[PDB]
RNA sequence: CAAGUCUGGGCUAAGUGGUAAAGGAUGUGGCGCCGCGAAGACAGCCAGGAGGUUGGCUUAGAAGCAGCCAUCCUUUAAAGA
């Protein structure tokens, strides 16, 4: 709640992450929401008592968020121009890329296609630390925009007005567009998973995971079980755990890992335009 | 599929039955338990 | 939507509808067809409504062939509005269907899949209809 | 102290582990999961691939039986025309093909399977799987 | 083909349709006379036979002349065959549609498209003595696109088309596609 | 409430009659065309109801039975890829 529970809490688990290592405590390393890492319903949920009660803390319980991603589709060129001159310092820059979308899974390229020397050698570095810089915040939701491959293949300049700042802003420019323009699409975040279940339940249990916007990959047996594995997406994949030991009545255990990312099905892009 | 207007054969095994001057249709899923009105 | 290109008139008169057809009667491209039972005005949108779910229905099918064409302009005036005041300006427009008209027929499709969406064309249509073949429909020139 | 079977799996060829279906199956019955491996693939160490039908059947002390059919017809078949796959779509697409001895050839290899104890009569029951997988007979 | 025709004399041409026959009228150059035949078994003739096979007419005068139906008239409000026009053939050389037999199968046919009948019944000309029958057209080496016309067509030991030649006999047309959009 | 609880034949079973629409229905009578029929038909019993072969392609897997196509063969008394 308020920032002033938001304290009572610190204190909540300085104590409580003693009296119970059982769990452990982790703040979203990019924002801000704190996760509550237990073993079971109950598990956290009594904690939920303690915590708001002998601690009186008083504060709000929905689930995780998901680190999507930005990217686009269709590769662009556009223009980075700057340019104000006015009478003195006439702060001169622009710059041409080509944008071009990668694997999901690819990162960060940029290419250096200046022939002669069109741009001046000082200034390059610039004019990435613009383009890099950018890339933060999404065209959509705001979300680190990337997988793709940035290349510099012209751009000018003038003796006196251009300016290291100047060129980062122009490359900040052609980078800041050429997404919107080159078509963006939500990438998200896909999940490993491996359930070990009898194959007694499994009947559902296989069910539940399609009906979970995730496809299946196998089932290598395993003990006198079998396992399941197959993607998923985080988002329908929150409280699987009161879910698994659901259609199994506790013979059922599962993992996570992470894998990849990947463009969600716009009539979810639309959804997330908040 | 109960109350309604336009009742029909929601497959074979459904049966158009009128007991009481009321044309009513039924069959082995529950859901198919129609009757006109 | 479909309507006319150009006019003479940007309004036009009611008439009021009587038996007969004039003509269109008949078949002469397709294999089957739908005809009207009753007389009406049917306006672009019920059409469409129709046609669509007509192709929708039969997905990869054949060709549909559209034998009516509106023309004729639907008036309407403005809402709370009094009498007078000249006419009312146009909000649609409509082809005059008569009974015994050919509406829509298709061509290229098995007989299972043309006399099921025209079953259901009937159902956007305000009024009742014939699903015809193609027998005596031999010269009808 | 488990029960018994007429267990009708359906293990390929060479591939012989324990696992499943040869497991939860094959756990009532005793079986040398490994007398297999070496009793088949000696006879396979022929072919080496196509699936193996086999009807693994156990009884009281706790031992098993099982007896082998050959491999399906559309396999024999998939190699004698430079094939991996039928031809998705059967009639249109000829990807191969095979004479009207090569027919009377394979009618041989699966003709004390069959019924028929002829070649007119299982040539045909391969050339109708010709068109089932879209092969052609050259005639 | 036969038929049951008889005379009328001319009294309430609609008393006969109630009646529960249908008014005729068969002539040619020479004789008209007026008449009327049984419906159910002018279905199930017409219903086949058409314009294309002739019909001879039996009356209760031994004649038993053969006819194409050269025309009939409807009842527009409900299609019900109001009035034939028996053309009683002769001997001469007279004009008659002949039927279109489609023989061979296209490239549309496994591609896709249509084969638009657009004019299945030609109009040549030929002696009663010769009664052809499906003229039948080439078709095969054809794909959606364009189409072939005029008189291509395997003209009979003295069948001899008035029709033009020049008018589009057929063509084949591209199928409609569920999944389609182009306003955008 | 004045004059047939008139006569012959037919329909209607809701009080319809005694006021409404699309659209629903083995309502109920009536005309029709067109099939199987005692070397055994309709309902009917006990029977068998199979082998190539889990058809091919696709899929996580498709084995008659998602879905593409394809529909030959077989031993028969007969059994559909």
């Amino acid at each position: 709640k308020t920032k002033a529970d938001q304290e009572k809490l610190s204190q909540a688990l300085a104590r409580l992450a003693e009296e119970d290592p059982t769990f452990r405590v982790s703040t979203h390393p990019e924002t801000g929401q704190t996760i509550i890492s237990g073993m079971g319903e109950l598990h956290l949920e009594i904690i939920v008592d303690r915590l708001k009660r002998e601690f009186k803390v008083d504060a709000n319980v929905g689930k995780p968020q998901v680190a999507y991603r930005e990217t686009i589709t269709k590769p662009v060129d556009v223009e980075g121009k700057f340019i104000r001159q006015t009478g003195g310092r006439g702060q001169y820059g622009h710059v041409k890329i080509k944008v071009e979308p990668l694997p999901r899974g690819s990162g960060f390229e940029f290419v250096n296609a200046i022939v002669g020397g069109v741009i001046p050698k000082e200034y390059i570095p610039a004019v990435q630390k613009g383009i890099e810089e950018a890339m933060q915040s999404g065209p959509l939701i705001g979300f680190p925009v990337v997988d793709i491959k940035v290349t510099l293949y012209d751009g000018s300049y003038h003796e006196v007005d251009s300016s290291e700042m100047a060129f980062k802003i122009a490359g900040s420019m052609a980078i800041k567009e050429a997404v919107q323009k080159g078509d963006p699409v939500i990438l998200e975040p896909i999940m490993r998973v491996e359930v070990t279940t009898p194959e007694e339940y499994m009947g559902d249990v296989i069910g539940d995971l399609n009906a979970r916007r995730g496809q299946i990959l196998g089932m290598e047996p395993r003990g006198n079980a079998q396992v399941i594995r197959a993607f998923v997406p985080l988002a329908e994949m929150f409280g699987y755990a009161t879910d698994l030991r659901s259609k199994t009545q506790g013979r059922g255990s599962f993992v996570m890992f992470f894998d990849h990312y990947q463009e969600v099905p716009k009539q979810v892009q639309e959804k997330l335009i908040k | 599929m109960k109350v309604r207007a336009s009742v029909k054969r929601i497959c074979d095994k459904c049966k158009v039955i009128r007991r009481h001057g009321r044309v009513y249709v039924i069959c082995e899923n529950p859901k198919h338990k129609q009757r006109q009105g | 939507m479909l309507m006319p290109r150009r006019m003479k008139y940007r309004k036009q008169q009611r008439g009021r509808l009587k038996g007969a057809t004039k003509g269109g009667d008949y078949v002469a491209f397709g294999d089957y067809g739908l005809v009207a039972l009753e007389p009406a005005w049917i306006t672009a949108q019920q059409i469409e409504a129709a046609r669509v779910a007509m192709v929708r229905h039969f997905r990869r099918g054949g060709k549909i062939f559209i034998r009516i064409f509106p023309d004729k302009p639907y008036t309407k005036k403005p809402l709370e509005v009094r009498m007078g005041k000249g006419k009312g300006n146009v909000e649609g427009y409509v082809a005059v269907v008569k009974p015994g008209r050919v509406m829509f027929e298709v061509a290229g499709v098995t007989e299972e899949q043309a006399m099921e969406a025209l079953r259901i064309a009937g159902h956007k249509l305000p009024i009742k209809t014939k699903i015809v073949r193609r027998d005596a429909y031999d010269e009808a020139q | 102290k488990k029960v018994v079977a007429v267990v009708k799996l359906q293990l390929p060829a060479g591939k012989a582990t324990p696992a499943p279906p040869v497991g939860p199956a094959l756990g009532q019955h005793g079986a040398n999961i490994m007398e297999f491996v070496k009793a088949f693939n000696a006879a396979t160490a022929n072919m080496g691939d196509a699936i193996v039908p086999v009807e693994i059947t156990i009884y009281a002390d706790r031992s098993f039986t099982f007896v082998t059919k050959t491999p399906p017809a559309s396999y024999l078949i998939r190699k004698a025309a430079g094939l991996e796959k039928g031809a998705h779509k059967p009639g249109r697409e000829k990807v191969g093909r095979i004479t009207w001895e090569q027919v009377l050839e394979i009618a041989k290899q699966k003709m004390p399977d069959l019924n028929t104890t002829d070649l007119e009569a299982a040539a045909r029951m391969i050339a109708g799987s010709a068109r089932s997988m879209g092969v052609e007979v050259v005639g | 083909y036969r038929l049951k025709a008889y005379y009328r004399e001319g009294e309430k041409p609609s008393a006969l349709r109630r009646a529960g026959k249908l008014p005729g009228v068969m002539y040619n150059r020479h004789l008209n006379r007026k008449v009327y035949v049984d419906l159910v078994e002018f279905d199930k003739v017409f219903r086949q036979a058409s314009i294309h096979h002739v019909i001879v007419l039996e009356l209760p005068d031994g004649q038993s002349l053969p006819t194409l139906v050269r025309q009939v008239n409807l009842d527009k409000r409900r299609r019900r065959p109001e009035h034939v026009d028996f053309f009683v053939l002769s001997d001469e050389p007279v004009e008659m549609y002949v039927p279109l037999r489609f023989v061979g199968t296209p490239a549309g046919v496994r591609a896709g498209g249509v084969l638009q009948e657009i004019h299945r019944d030609i109009l040549v000309k030929v002696s009663p003595r010769n009664i052809p029958e499906f003229i039948e057209v080439d078709v095969s080496g054809l794909e959606i696109g364009d189409s072939l016309h005029a008189s291509d067509l395997k003209l009979p030991p003295g069948v001899e088309l008035a029709v033009s030649p020049e008018e589009t006999i057929a063509a084949v047309v591209p199928p409609e596609d569920v999944e389609k959009l182009a306003e955008e």
